[PDB]
């Protein structure tokens, strides 16, 4: 029975940023990893100029599949949730909400787009640091789960198409009042970063989002098969290293996921309102993990206060 | 602020150390606060640039508190005051290449 | 690490209006850094004039129906930049600006009195003389 | 009037609200492990939490008068602007603050007080 | 904690249909390499996967089985048939993989 | 696919140190998982260990743990073999082999066992 009052009145602001909630569950997840299904190749290098570590064990394969983590807090602490509409991250919220557990959060420890998570307030909205700064990471999540077909990625073109229309919308009621955004292909770097790992029935499917950011849109269609590449040697999320795995025990992998999210890189030129470029990345585990508990705040309390009078009753 | 000189052709080497001993999301930049690279936690991203294919990070340093850039086939067009985003108070070093 | 920039030097005629501004580098939004106008009259003390809380025109009751607040919002490739309206400006209203940005997001370690704030940082202050 | 359902300047309807809901204070293999601790410990730290409670010298709810003189140094308040409204919040971790100061004071005076006149009375 | 093979000795004549078998210590069932070492030479690889030949042997070589023990069976003993050959599993972890014992198909 | 040249044979004592080489020309020598094997004059072999290059784990015969040290060198392309406490039995032809291991730095890695491009075998006598 997940317990919730309404704050009526409470013009509460709330900063993704600054959580504290947040600060448990990277540390969570990181332990749980770890007991967790391990790959056969452990690699922490450490001046012990450094010495390269190298740990060793199986790796055996599971399927996998996120399961709702609700983040219940101890005797006191009551937790607040916002529940506005226009939430750009680190503003205030009209609609509070205590609670004293979290909602129905699905997290997924993922790249550029957040996989089977939360939705965002009736197009997306624009949460990051900072709005159009060249120099923060944009902070976006989804509003409808957009349906990956895995098995190469058959991604849909129309949900595509409506996805970087709402969000190019979006951008220009947040920047911009006649300008037209374009999208860019990758930005590069390491497979995780030109690519996209999500959980397709436990593997991780990378597919070059450079074929899907080409759109131009105007403020004045069967299925985008993206190459993708079976996953056994990847770059440790968790640390800085390398891991090893088994091989499938399908060589055509079937998989059913929704994904729900928009974290990407940008150019940064200027290109400020002539036109305005975007390009996919991003995906940061310390900020995904900032991206799922972005609502709330802990404050606990004694049952006290005072008015200072001349009641005078005797002890 | 650091002054560092250099020759075309030197395989360069630009720290961007911090004062805690710890990995954070860094930025590095050119003069037009253009992104040159940085990272994702644990991953190395090569941000849209001119010096994609010259400028490297080591990976080693970053829990060492230094997110460094190493440039091969130094050039004069690769001299630039490249700037360190760490913790807000910037080591932005300048490279001399003539 | 926090710089605040106020506008420049301006000079108006008798009974006109004004517009200064106040650049806050280092700073998101002023729904999070709320800005209070205080006023100065040429060398002497500093007069609260009003502020801008939540995107709230207001001044005091002294400054009421002369004044008010707008603090157009940017960040980024902007900073946030508060600006002041003042209509009338009278010979008497010979006066040095002032704005200050401090958070509203930090609810509980001391900054904050009914939208009084405790003035942390401050611009560097537009002496306008107006004749 | 409700569990943060008002907005107003202070410091008096605080009380009122307070005395409002202070006057309703009540509203009215196989199955469990982990719950049954997080219960103990939740009522060990509450009944902690009212031993402590027990061991003070006011005793009472919303109006009390326990012994230390709120010094004219603390004491600004009018007469009639004690009680009007409150809600407030960096200004209230601060009121509350020095509402606990007054607390562990003023119930330290009552405990003297009461200890005080229980050596000296002594009351047949 | 693992390969071996059973005919140890056989000196039949070429053309006679030879004996070449796999003994494991555990069932591996799906994975399963051949060789053809001369003595004193390199392993030539027949078959691998243990179901299929492999780019450059010719049919002769009809390796099957499955579960721990295998055996390659040669149609007609050729006269490039004679050498020792071998049998590898690649299927545990970690590999620890062990060759066959080797049985010579002289003249 | 890779060819492979090893070192020549040598001739050492019972309880010295040897280094027996491995050039590898061919595709990519970090991508490929060399492995060494020896052959005892006659009878069955003996797996002495596996060494995938990039990652530059040897691994070794559990009877041979602190006898043999396999080094790897991926600029000269040259694998190398280190054995130490040697014995009368140790005269055996070593094969280092490549294999397409597919991609070990990339992407699809199935970590095969098996062992298709071979060496040239070295005789290291031991006397
Ligand atoms: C997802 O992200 C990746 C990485 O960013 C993109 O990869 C780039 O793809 C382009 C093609 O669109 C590549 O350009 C091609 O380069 C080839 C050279 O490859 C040889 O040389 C390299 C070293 O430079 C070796 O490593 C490699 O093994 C090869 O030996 C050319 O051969 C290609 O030319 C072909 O097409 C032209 C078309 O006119 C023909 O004329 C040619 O004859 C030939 O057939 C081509 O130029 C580029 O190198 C890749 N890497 C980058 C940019 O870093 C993916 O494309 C992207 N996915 C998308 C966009 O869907
Ligand atoms: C969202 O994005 C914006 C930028 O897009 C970020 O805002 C920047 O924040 C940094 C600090 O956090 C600001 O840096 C400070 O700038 C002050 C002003 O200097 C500028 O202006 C003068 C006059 O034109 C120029 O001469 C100068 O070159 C600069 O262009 C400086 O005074 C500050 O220096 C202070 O600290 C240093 C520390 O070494 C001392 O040496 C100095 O003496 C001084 O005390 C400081 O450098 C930057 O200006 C901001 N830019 C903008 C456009 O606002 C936001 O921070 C970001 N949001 C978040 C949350 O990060
Ligand atoms: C992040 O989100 C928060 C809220 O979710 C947001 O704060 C809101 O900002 C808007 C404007 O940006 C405020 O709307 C104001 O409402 C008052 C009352 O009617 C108006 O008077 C305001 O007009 C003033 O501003 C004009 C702008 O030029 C002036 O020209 C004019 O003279 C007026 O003085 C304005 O319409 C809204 O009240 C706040 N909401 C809250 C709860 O504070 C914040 O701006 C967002 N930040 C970013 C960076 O997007």
């Amino acid at each position: 029975n997940p317990q919730e009052i309404h704050l009526e009145n409470v013009t509460e602001e709330f900063n993704m940023w600054k959580n504290n909630m947040v600060e448990q569950m990277h540390t969570d997840i990181i332990s749980l990893w770890d007991q967790s299904l391990k790959p056969c190749v452990k690699l922490t290098p450490l001046c012990v100029n450094c010495n390269t570590s190298a740990i060793t064990q199986a790796c055996p394969k599971v399927s996998f599949e996120p399961i709702p983590i609700h983040y219940c807090a101890p005797a006191g602490f009551a937790i607040l949730k916002c529940k506005d509409k226009k939430f750009n991250g680190t503003g205030p919220c009209p609609s509070v909400s205590t609670v004293q557990c979290t909602h129905g959060i699905k997290p997924v420890v993922s790249t550029q787009l957040l996989l089977n998570g939360s939705l965002a307030e009736e197009e997306v909205m624009i949460r990051s640091e900072n709005i159009t700064n060249n120099a923060k990471n944009i902070l976006v999540q989804f509003n409808t789960p957009v349906q990956i077909n895995c098995t190469h990625c058959n991604v849909s073109k129309a949900t595509w198409n409506e996805t970087l229309g709402k969000v190019v919308k979006q951008l220009r009621k947040h920047f911009g009042n006649n300008t037209i955004i374009r999208f860019a292909n990758s930005s590069g770097g390491d497979l995780e970063v030109t690519t996209h790992s999500f959980n397709c029935g436990g593997e991780f499917f990378y597919c070059n989002t450079s074929g899907l950011f080409n759109s131009t849109w105007i403020s004045n269609n069967d299925s985008i098969t993206l190459p993708c590449r079976i996953k056994q040697i990847i770059n440790m999320w968790q640390r800085i290293g390398q891991a090893m795995y088994a091989p499938p025990i399908q060589g055509v992998i079937r998989c059913v996921s929704n994904i729900t999210g928009l974290i990407l890189t940008r150019d940064g030129g200027s290109t400020n309102s002539t036109t305005e470029t975007f390009r996919p990345g991003g995906g940061d585990m310390r900020d995904n993990w900032r991206s799922e508990l972005y609502k709330y705040k802990v404050v606990k309390i004694e049952p006290l206060g005072v008015a200072p009078t001349r009641c005078k009753r005797r002890v | 602020k650091k002054v560092v000189l250099g020759k075309k052709g030197d395989t360069v080497e630009l720290t961007c150390t911090a004062s805690q001993k710890k990995s954070i999301q860094f930025h590095w930049k050119n003069s037009n606060q253009i992104k040159i690279l940085g990272n994702q936690g644990s991953f190395l991203t090569k941000g849209p640039s001119k010096l994609n294919d010259r400028a490297d990070s080591r990976r080693s340093l970053w829990d060492q508190g230094n997110f460094p850039l190493i440039i091969k086939n130094l050039k004069i067009e690769d001299s630039d005051t490249y700037i360190c985003e760490v913790e807000d108070q910037k080591e932005e070093v300048q490279l001399l290449v003539f | 690490q926090i710089h605040l920039v106020q506008s420049g030097t301006e000079v108006k005629k008798p009974g006109s209006s004004v517009t200064v501004s106040c650049k806050a580098y280092g700073v998101n939004t002023f729904g999070l850094y709320a800005v209070n106008w205080v006023r100065q009259a040429p060398g002497q003390s500093l007069e609260y004039i009003g502020q801008i809380w939540r995107w709230k025109s207001s001044a005091s009751h002294h400054f009421r129906g002369r004044v008010l607040i707008s603090a157009v919002d940017l960040t980024g490739s902007s900073p946030p930049i508060s600006s002041l309206e003042i209509k009338n400006l009278t010979s008497d209203d010979t006066a040095v600006y002032f704005c200050t940005t401090t958070s509203t997001y930090d609810k509980w370690s001391g900054l904050h009195h009914d939208g009084v704030m405790a003035f942390s940082s401050w611009g560097q202050g537009t002496l306008i003389s107006v004749s | 009037l409700g569990f943060l359902g008002a907005a107003g300047s202070t410091m008096g309807a605080a009380s009122m609200t307070l005395t409002v809901q202070a006057r309703n204070l009540l509203s009215g293999t196989v199955w469990g492990i982990k719950q049954l601790q997080a219960r103990v410990l939740a009522v060990e730290r509450y009944l902690r939490d009212q031993q402590l409670l027990g061991i003070w010298g006011c005793s009472g709810k919303l109006i009390c008068c326990t012994n230390v003189p709120w010094n004219s140094s603390w004491s600004n308040r009018n007469l009639s602007e004690i009680w009007d409204n409150m809600t407030w919040l960096q200004w209230d971790k601060e009121i509350s603050n020095y509402t606990q100061i007054i607390y562990g004071l003023l119930e330290e005076s009552q405990n003297q007080q009461e200890k005080n006149e229980q050596d000296l009375l002594a009351l047949d | 904690d693992i390969m071996t093979q059973s005919p140890a000795t056989l000196s039949v004549s070429p053309g006679e249909r030879a004996t070449l078998s796999c003994r494991a210590s555990e069932s591996v069932s799906s994975d399963l390499a051949w060789y053809q070492q001369k003595p004193g030479q390199a392993p030539r690889l027949l078959i691998y996967g243990a179901s299929t030949r492999a780019t450059g042997v010719p049919a002769r070589f009809s390796g099957s089985g499955s579960g721990a023990e295998f055996t390659l069976t040669i149609s007609s003993l050729q006269s490039e048939d004679f050498a020792v050959y071998y049998c590898q599993q690649y299927n545990n972890w970690p590999p620890r993989y062990t060759f066959g014992q080797g049985t010579r198909l002289e003249i | 696919e890779v060819q492979l040249v090893e070192s020549g044979a040598e001739v050492k004592k019972p309880g010295s140190s040897v280094k027996v080489s491995c050039k590898a020309s061919g595709d990519t020598f970090i991508r490929y998982s060399f492995t060494w094997v020896r052959q005892a004059p006659g009878q069955g072999l003996e797996w002495m260990g596996r060494i995938i290059t990039i990652l530059d784990v040897a691994h070794y015969a559990p009877h041979l743990q602190g006898r043999v040290t396999i080094t790897a060198d991926k600029s000269t392309s040259t694998v190398y073999l280190e054995l130490r406490n040697l014995r009368s039995d140790d005269t055996a032809v070593y094969f280092c082999a490549g294999v397409y291991e597919g991609e070990a730095d990339e992407g699809e890695y199935d970590n095969n066992g098996f062992l298709k491009h071979w060496g040239q075998g070295t005789l290291v006598t031991v006397s």
